[PDB]
């Protein structure tokens, strides 16, 4: 539990997002400007920060392929060698051959 | 893209330029009734269609498709032994059409056919070389490729030397097995 | 503003009605298509014909 | 690509410290099938339909200007249902440019 | 069905007086839709179709039992030889 | 993260719970949802939180069900489909505890990988 | 008046009304086909009346293509909104617009009358010779209907092209969709007329084009030189509708408008040069096959760009807006369904795959997913969007989640199994089949009866 | 420009892109010539491309070949696993 | 609350199927005799005489609307002079309760919001490039396989036997070389 909190606090500190490098030409907000809008505005989707998104998405990818390996090695089985192919007698006549 | 009509638009010389396009854009237009309005509408169209980055992708696709199309048409007329535009050979019975028979073998062996036929082993598991040998000589003898076709062929190993069963599935081993039984010649 | 049939259907939760309706429509379709073949017994589906086909498959290695 | 109108920081500076974003409802109201009176005849039911047009509605802002019902295409600008003759006065598509001429001004 | 009052992760935020407003409930209620019998029938209905969609109805099996025993005997006695697990399948 | 790093002029809620609230709702009745996370009658406005007092840009969120039933409601106060829940509560939790988020995502992906591989193989 | 009216909006209503009427006959024929195919044996058609089945499949195809979907998506919605989108008072050619709808009705009456009076035989909707030219008079009557229909199509195309001369606003994507379909008609129809005249010459004028020393494969070239442009003349108006619905309902400006427009132009040019993918199994030259296969796969590029531009239109739209409206659901369903149909089209485009899948029910399911599902739903979605403007009532469709769900589920029950039997394999244009294909055929038949029942609930 | 984002062409080559109409024409012409050349220089050339003794063997081919050669896998892979049809019944 | 109860009074249930009495009880097909209603039937629908038999577009009841001075009646605006300025008061449509019925109260709030636009030009351009060229790559990935398989079907093989197959209505004829 001590190690759990340690790694949890280590990940958290590293992932805290930095301000975005805006790829758009917007003004600077006037200084001292607080909340102007309200919560009835059309909801804006809550998006993970890039670092966090990579971490969880990477955990998902590592998870699905490790799950694929677990199924392949434990749940599934390999083909045993094919049965020996011995000479066998074919039927004497085709069932539809006129007599 | 300038926003003021006072600032001129640069044009190259030639048959497809900004000046060439201006001369012809308003030929059938009822809306370009004076210089100011005509220029405004002209720049509006140029801004919308020629300063649109994704539009250039379609220009590439039309050129590529049309180039292939023109060439395949031309190739049939110029080289296909079965397409006749001249009449000398069509005024003779089939056994006498020597000039047209000259197109036959060269047309039967295009470069890409020789280059890509060896890669049939990426589509056939058993005896991919079943049709390689031919004693007549109209076409070259075929040798199976050493690598899988690049792209979506992940189901087969990248190189056939990596595959364990490749050699045992060849038409040569299959011929050995069946010839040992007296079953067939091939 | 709607007739009885729609007032009845539209009153229920969609995921209560929808699943039942899907099965019902499918069942009715099968019932309709079975009415014209009640008692029809083709000879090729009898056990004797079923065995004979197995014999043909064995001979032909189908 | 279009990314909205450009804003200069000077235009974002309030004239009072209590200014917030105006909370005006842009939901026009509660509607349903247009309900005609039985007493009304064909002519008077036509008047009723003409008075229930959503595209004739607007929202008035705090300064008295109104933001109208707007649409990307002119299909939503005719009366619903569409009358026999719709655009008697040619709809005007307003283009903007920076050109000007002296005759329009006076000193 | 007189559902229970689930306080949640932060019980202090559910400690007020709800009055007429509904109180939070356990998640089993959401899956059962408050143990509505018609939703249970609808749930059973959803499984029934999906089983038909992927594997077939499997409701015809009791009726097909005798005719699946005749098909199995024919395949074994007269059909082409099956090897290993292949003998499990009859067509 | 729109309120956290991109835009500083929208009200920012407090997370009441990183799990949805399950409630029975009735058609024809209007419900008011807390958008600040400080109400003591979650998921509803209690008359004493920011939303009720119209303070700091917080207002109650009107909601009305089409049919009767049990519906999930947002506890994180940031779900895209708020007041209803769509999974944003888990997403917002991962932002706040990225190490935990990875554990759950790995476990979910592990199960999905095993089942899909076991059936297809 | 009723028949004399020249109002472009009234004529648009007439086109939709007539498409539904003629559509009833189309659906009935489809029910006959699926009923027959429920098991092996004869079910509703006698073995001595097998010629009727051949006629049923022939008329089904012809009516649904030329008398239902084309009059509905290229005549109905276009004649009602195009002059409004163009901010013009009315259509450029009023009198021509009137005669076009009358022509369609008259050609329909000729076709159905030929069912009643002539001997019932069939040769497919593709009227391949020599079979088409050794038939009875019903084939002659069908030819007259097609030629008459061709007149209406071309004059309507001329009508839409004239909008460029009068348009007072901006050419929206939808307007571009109709204009390009009109161009495709002006260039493809004259070739069709010529080959149809040659079919008539062999039927009625003792011509010998389709007898030995005359190449029957010639017909297939000229027919399909119109055939494939036809499938895009039927889909492009649907694409135009989808663009309007997604932008309007999501309150989002079309993204990549110029790429949408240039994608439509590209599809048309390419669609005019790929026809021989319908003739892969005849025995064409290797280089021809490779050309056509290559160019056929290229059409996916412009078609793919449009699909992804639609997706981003729906992405990001406000959650508060109710998304259960039937028009929105149908528009979204079109993207999901069209991708299935197109991908299977790319599969059949590979000629070697096509050898196995030509003249099999895989081809059926392919073009049904695009037309019977995609095009129908697009026309429904477009009419639904214009319900207030058109003003029709007495139906429960606008908000009906049951109808959409039941339709989607059951339509897939019909045609998804037809992909399976394509590798079984069950040929097309047949009524009897081996007993080991009953399961899938039965499932699809159960789907057909169910879909019909759902059509009654709208009233 | 082939497989080129034209936004990049506009930025890095401003003078070459000044006339956007002419730029569009070159785009069409360049890709037209590419398609034409492929048919008559890659497909058409007769009696060419049949040198199967010159199959290109890339650096990756040799890396994987030598690895298997070093071990016995290459010999084992090439060995014929079965050259008889019937097993012997005891 | 139930909004239907607010305007229940206006909706009086009907008596006749399709809202008309049998023609015998009242002849709705005839033109109304009421003054000023000569263009309407008794039930209020337009009479066939007005619309078909004597339609003005066909030259019946010729009455040019425009007067000598090229003018037609036009209704003026509601003008209100005030504060040394002439104002026009616009016509506001009646309450939606009057036209639709529901009482206009407890309306859900939908705030003003400018159009939802995609930003970051550079990012958008790259996506559009991918929207076009990812399919192009896939097509190119199929091209080489397509050529190879086509070449394979059309391969000159050393065939040693010929079977001729003719298709007739409705049977298949087969011609095969007979052993010598
Ligand atoms: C071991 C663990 C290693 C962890 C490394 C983490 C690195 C990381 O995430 O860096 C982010 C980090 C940002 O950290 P931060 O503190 O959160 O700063 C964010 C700031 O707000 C502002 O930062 P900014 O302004 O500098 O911009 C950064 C932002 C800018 O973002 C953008 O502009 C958007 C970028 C994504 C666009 C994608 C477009 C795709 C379009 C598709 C179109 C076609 C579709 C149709 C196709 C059809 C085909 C048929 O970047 C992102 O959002 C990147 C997101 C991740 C992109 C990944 C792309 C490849 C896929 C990888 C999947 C995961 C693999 C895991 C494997 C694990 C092992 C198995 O960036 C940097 O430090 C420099 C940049
Ligand atoms: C068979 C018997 C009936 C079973 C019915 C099952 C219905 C399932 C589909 C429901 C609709 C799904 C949907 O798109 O919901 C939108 C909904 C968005 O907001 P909403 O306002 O709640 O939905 C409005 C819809 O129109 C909601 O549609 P509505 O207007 O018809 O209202 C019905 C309402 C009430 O419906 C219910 O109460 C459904 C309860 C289903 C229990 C199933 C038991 C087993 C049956 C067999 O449904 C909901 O509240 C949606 C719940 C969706 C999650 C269902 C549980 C999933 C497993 C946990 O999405 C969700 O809440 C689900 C998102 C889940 C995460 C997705 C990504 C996960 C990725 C990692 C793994
Ligand atoms: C850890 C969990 C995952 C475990 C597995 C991971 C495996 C590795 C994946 C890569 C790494 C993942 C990393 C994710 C980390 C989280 C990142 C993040 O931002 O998190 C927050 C983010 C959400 O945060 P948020 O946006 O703030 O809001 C929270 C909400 O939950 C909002 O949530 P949302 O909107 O993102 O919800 C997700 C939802 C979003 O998407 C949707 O809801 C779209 C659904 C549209 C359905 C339309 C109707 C389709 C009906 C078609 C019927 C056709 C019938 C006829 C067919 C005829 C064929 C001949 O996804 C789906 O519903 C899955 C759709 C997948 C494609 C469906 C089509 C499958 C086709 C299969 C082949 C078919 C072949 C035959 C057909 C013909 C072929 C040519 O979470 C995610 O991104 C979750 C993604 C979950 C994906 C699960 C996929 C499961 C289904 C697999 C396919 C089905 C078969 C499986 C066997
Ligand atoms: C010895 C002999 C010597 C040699 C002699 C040579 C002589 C040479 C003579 C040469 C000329 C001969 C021809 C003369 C034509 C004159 C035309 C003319 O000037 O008329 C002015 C005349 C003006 O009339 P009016 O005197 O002012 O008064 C008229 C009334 O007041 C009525 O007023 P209205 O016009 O407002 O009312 C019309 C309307 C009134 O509306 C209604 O009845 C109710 C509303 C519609 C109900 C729903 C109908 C279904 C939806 C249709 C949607 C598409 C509509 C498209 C537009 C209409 C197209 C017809 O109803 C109709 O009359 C027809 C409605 C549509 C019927 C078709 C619908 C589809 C049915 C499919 C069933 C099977 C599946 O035109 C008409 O009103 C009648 C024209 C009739 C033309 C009939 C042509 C029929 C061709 C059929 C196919 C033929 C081949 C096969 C036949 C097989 C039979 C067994
Ligand atoms: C409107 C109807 C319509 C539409 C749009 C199409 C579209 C296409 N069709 Fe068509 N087709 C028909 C109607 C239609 N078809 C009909 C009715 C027949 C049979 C006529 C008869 O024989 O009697 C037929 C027959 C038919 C055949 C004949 C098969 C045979 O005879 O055995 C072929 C094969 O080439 C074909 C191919 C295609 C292709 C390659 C497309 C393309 O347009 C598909 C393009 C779409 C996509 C590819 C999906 C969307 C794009 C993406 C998702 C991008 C990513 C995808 C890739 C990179 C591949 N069609
Ligand atoms: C767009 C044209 C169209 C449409 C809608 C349909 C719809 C359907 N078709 Fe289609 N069909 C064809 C065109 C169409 N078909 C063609 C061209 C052929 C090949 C002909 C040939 O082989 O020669 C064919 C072949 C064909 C066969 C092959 C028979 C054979 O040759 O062996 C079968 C049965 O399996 C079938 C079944 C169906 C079914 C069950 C429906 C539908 O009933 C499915 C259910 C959907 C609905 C019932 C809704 C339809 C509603 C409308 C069309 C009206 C829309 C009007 C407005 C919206 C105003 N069709
Ligand atoms: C105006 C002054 C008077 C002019 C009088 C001209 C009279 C004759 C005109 C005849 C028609 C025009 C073509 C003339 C061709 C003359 C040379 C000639 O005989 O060419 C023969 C040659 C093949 O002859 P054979 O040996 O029989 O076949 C061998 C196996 N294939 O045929 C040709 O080259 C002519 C036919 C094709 C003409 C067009 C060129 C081919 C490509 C067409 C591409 C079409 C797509 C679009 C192209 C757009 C522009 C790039
Ligand atoms: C970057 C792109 C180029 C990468 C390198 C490509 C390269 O060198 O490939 C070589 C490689 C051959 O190498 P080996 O088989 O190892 O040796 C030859 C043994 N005889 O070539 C290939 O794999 C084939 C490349 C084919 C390209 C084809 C281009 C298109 C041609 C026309 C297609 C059809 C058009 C339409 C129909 C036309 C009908 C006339
Ligand atoms: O036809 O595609
Ligand atoms: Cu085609
Ligand atoms: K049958
Ligand atoms: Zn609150
Ligand atoms: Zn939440």
């Amino acid at each position: 539990a001590a190690v759990r909190s340690q790694i949890e606090a280590a990940v958290y500190k590293w992932t805290r997002p930095r301000p975005p490098r805006l790829g758009v030409a917007v003004p600077r907000s006037p200084p001292g400007t607080g909340i102007l809008f309200h919560t009835n505005m059309q909801t804006i989707r809550y998006s993970l920060s890039p670092k966090v998104w990579v971490l969880v998405t990477g955990a998902a990818l590592v998870g699905v392929f490790s799950g694929q390996r677990f199924a392949q090695t434990v749940l599934l089985s390999k083909n045993p060698p094919n049965p020996p192919r011995y000479r066998e007698k074919p039927p004497v006549r085709h069932p539809h051959t006129p007599d | 893209p300038p926003t003021r009509l006072s600032t001129p638009l640069y044009s190259e010389g030639g048959a497809f330029t900004v000046n060439w396009w201006r001369n012809r854009y308003g030929l059938y237009s009822r809306r370009q009734t004076d210089p100011m309005l005509a220029e405004f509408l002209f720049r509006q169209q140029v801004k919308e269609w020629f300063y649109d980055v994704p539009s250039y992708n379609y220009a590439a696709l039309v050129g590529l498709a049309l180039g292939i199309l023109v060439a395949v048409i031309w190739r049939h007329f110029l080289f296909n032994p079965d397409v006749y535009v001249r009449r000398q050979e069509l005024r003779k019975m089939w056994p006498d059409r020597h000039r047209q028979f000259a197109y036959a073998v060269p047309y039967l062996n295009p470069q890409l056919k020789n280059l890509l036929l060896p890669y049939k082993n990426s589509f056939i598991d058993n005896e991919p070389d079943y049709a390689d040998y031919n004693p007549v000589g109209l076409r070259p003898q075929r040798v199976m490729a050493i690598r899988r076709i690049p792209g979506f062929f992940w189901a087969i190993p990248q190189y056939f030397f990596e595959d364990p069963l490749y050699t045992s599935c060849s038409t040569k081993n299959m011929q050995t097995i069946y010839k040992k039984l007296g079953y067939s010649e091939l | 503003d709607f007739p009885w049939r729609w007032g009845f259907v539209a009153e229920k939760p969609f995921w209560v009605g929808a699943p039942i309706l899907v099965l019902g429509v499918l069942c009715l379709g099968h019932i309709i298509q079975t009415m014209g073949q009640i008692g029809v017994r083709p000879k090729r589906y009898t056990p004797e014909w079923v065995e004979a086909t197995k014999e043909r498959e064995r001979a032909e290695n189908t | 690509i279009y990314e909205g109108q450009t804003v200069q920081e000077s235009e974002l500076i309030p004239q009072e410290d209590d200014w917030v974003i105006e909370e005006t409802n842009f939901c026009l109201g509660r509607n349903c099938y247009v309900r005609f009176r039985e007493e009304d005849d064909l002519a008077r039911r036509a008047l009723h339909q003409m008075d229930s047009q959503l595209n004739k509605m607007h929202t008035r802002l705090r300064d008295g200007t109104v933001i109208p019902y707007m649409s990307f295409h002119p299909d939503e600008m005719v009366d619903r249902p569409a009358p026999i003759h719709t655009f008697s006065e040619k709809p005007l598509l307003k283009w903007t440019w920076d050109e000007t001429y002296e005759e329009a001004y006076d000193d | 069905y007189t559902p229970s009052f689930e306080r949640g992760l932060n019980p202090e935020l559910t400690s007020g007086d709800y009055g007429d407003m509904p109180k939070p409930q356990p998640l089993i209620d959401f899956f059962t839709q408050n143990r509505n019998p018609w939703f249970g029938f609808a749930m059973f209905c959803g499984f029934n179709f999906l089983w038909w969609a992927f594997f077939g109805a499997w409701q015809i099996r009791p009726l097909w039992a005798s005719q699946r025993k005749s098909l199995a005997e024919a395949d074994r006695l007269y059909g082409p030889t099956k090897y290993g697990v292949g003998k499990k399948y009859i067509n | 993260t729109w309120t956290e790093i991109w835009w500083e002029h929208d009200p920012t809620p407090k997370v009441a719970q990183y799990r949805p609230y399950v409630c029975t709702v009735e058609s024809g009745k209007v419900y008011w949802w807390c958008a600040c996370g400080e109400s003591k009658t979650q998921p509803w406005v209690d008359g004493h939180c920011k939303c009720s007092k119209r303070e700091g840009g917080f207002r109650p969120r009107r909601w009305e069900p089409e049919h009767d039933g049990v519906r999930l409601f947002c506890g994180c106060k940031s779900c895209f489909s708020s007041p209803t829940w769509n999974g944003g509560c888990f997403t917002k939790w991962m932002q706040s505890n990225p190490a935990g988020g990875m554990l759950y995502c790995f476990a979910a992906a592990f199960g999905f990988g095993t089942l899909t591989v076991y059936r297809k193989f | 008046f009723y028949i004399l009216v020249n109002n472009n909006k009234r004529i648009g209503i007439y086109y939709i009304k007539l498409s539904i009427i003629i559509g009833i006959l189309g659906i009935v024929l489809s029910y006959i086909i699926r009923v027959e195919l429920y098991n092996s044996g004869n079910r509703i058609i006698k073995y001595d009346n097998v010629n009727y089945y051949n006629m049923v499949i022939t008329l089904h195809g012809l009516l649904m293509i030329f008398y239902i979907i084309m009059p509905g998506l290229y005549g109905g919605i276009p004649l009602y909104i195009l002059p409004i989108l163009s901010v013009i008072t009315d259509i450029v050619l009023p009198r021509i617009n009137n005669i076009s709808i009358i022509i369609v009705l008259i050609s329909y009456i000729v076709v159905i009358n030929s069912i009643v009076i002539e001997y019932n035989i069939g040769t497919g909707w593709t009227l391949y010779p020599p079979l088409s030219i050794i038939g009875t008079v019903i084939v002659n009557m069908i030819l007259y209907g097609l030629i008459i229909i061709g007149i209406s199509s071309i004059i309507s195309a001329i009508n839409f092209m004239n909008i460029l001369i009068v348009i007072d606003g901006i050419i929206y994507v939808y307007i571009w969709s109709i204009i390009i379909t009109s161009v495709l008609l002006i260039i493809s129809l004259p070739i069709l007329n010529g080959i149809l005249l040659m079919i008539l010459s062999d039927i009625y004028f003792n011509s010998i084009y389709f007898i030995l020393n005359g190449d029957v494969v010639l017909y297939q070239h000229l027919f399909w030189y119109f055939g494939h442009p036809e499938v895009y003349i039927l889909i492009l108006p649907a694409f135009g509708i989808i663009s309007i619905i997604l932008s309007v309902l999501n309150n989002k400006i079309i993204f990549g408008m110029k790429s949408m427009i240039l994608a439509i132009i590209m599809i048309s040019i390419l669609g005019s040069i790929v026809w021989a993918h319908h003739i892969y199994t005849v025995g064409l030259e290797l280089d021809t096959k490779i050309y056509f296969n290559n160019l056929t796969l290229i059409i996916s590029i412009p078609t793919g760009n449009k699909i992804y531009n639609w997706i981003i239109l729906y992405i990001g739209s406000y959650n508060i807006l109710y998304n259960g409206y039937q028009s929105l659901i149908f528009s979204i369903m079109f993207i999901i369904i069209f991708i299935i149909g197109g991908i299977t089209g790319i599969i059949i485009s590979i000629d070697i795959i096509d050898i196995g899948l030509h003249d099999t029910y895989y081809i059926v399911s392919h073009f049904h997913y695009i037309l019977s599902i995609g095009a129908v739903i697009s026309l429904l979605a477009g009419i639904l969007l214009l319900k207030d403007i058109i003003g029709y009532y007495n139906v429960i469709i606008k908000i009906n989640k049951y109808f959409g769900l039941l339709l989607f589920i059951n339509i897939n029950i019909i045609f998804t199994p037809q992909f399976i039997i394509g590798f079984n394999v069950m040929p097309r244009r047949i009524l009897e089949y081996s007993d080991n294909i009953i399961v899938w055929n039965l499932i699809s038949s159960i789907g057909s009866i169910s879909t019909i029942l759902i059509l009654l609930s709208i009233f | 420009s082939i497989f080129t984002p034209m936004d990049w062409m506009f930025y890095y080559f401003p003078n070459y892109s000044r006339d956007k109409v002419a730029l569009m024409a070159r785009q069409i012409k360049i890709h037209f010539a590419i398609g034409f050349a492929l048919v008559f220089l890659v497909y058409h050339p007769p009696y060419k491309g049949a040198d199967y003794g010159n199959f290109h063997k890339s650096p990756l081919y040799w890396y994987k070949y030598n690895q298997l050669e070093r071990s016995g896998q290459l010999q084992e892979n090439l060995r014929i696993k079965r050259d008889w049809f019937y097993d012997e019944d005891p | 609350k139930s909004y239907y109860d607010d305007f229940k009074d206006r909706l009086k249930p009907g008596k006749y199927t399709q809202g008309r009495c049998p023609q015998s009880e009242g002849d709705y097909r005839q033109e109304s005799k009421t003054i000023g209603r000569e263009h309407l039937n008794d039930d209020g629908t337009r009479s066939k005489r007005y619309t078909v038999k004597e339609a003005d577009a066909l030259g019946y009841h010729y009455h040019p609307p425009i007067d000598k001075k090229g003018q037609v009646y036009v209704k003026g605006p509601n003008t209100v002079i005030e504060r040394g300025q002439t104002w026009i008061k616009g016509y506001e449509l009646p309450s939606m309760e009057y036209t639709y019925g529901p009482k206009q109260e407890d309306i859900p709030f939908y705030p003003r919001v400018k159009l939802n636009v995609w930003g970051n030009y550079n990012l958008v351009m790259k996506v559009e490039f991918l929207f076009f060229y990812l399919p192009t790559i896939i097509v190119f990935g199929i091209c080489i396989p397509v050529y190879t398989i086509n070449f394979a079907q059309e391969e000159v093989i050393y065939t040693t036997m010929t079977v001729k197959v003719t298709g007739r209505q409705w049977y298949w004829v087969y011609e095969v070389e007979s052993p010598t």
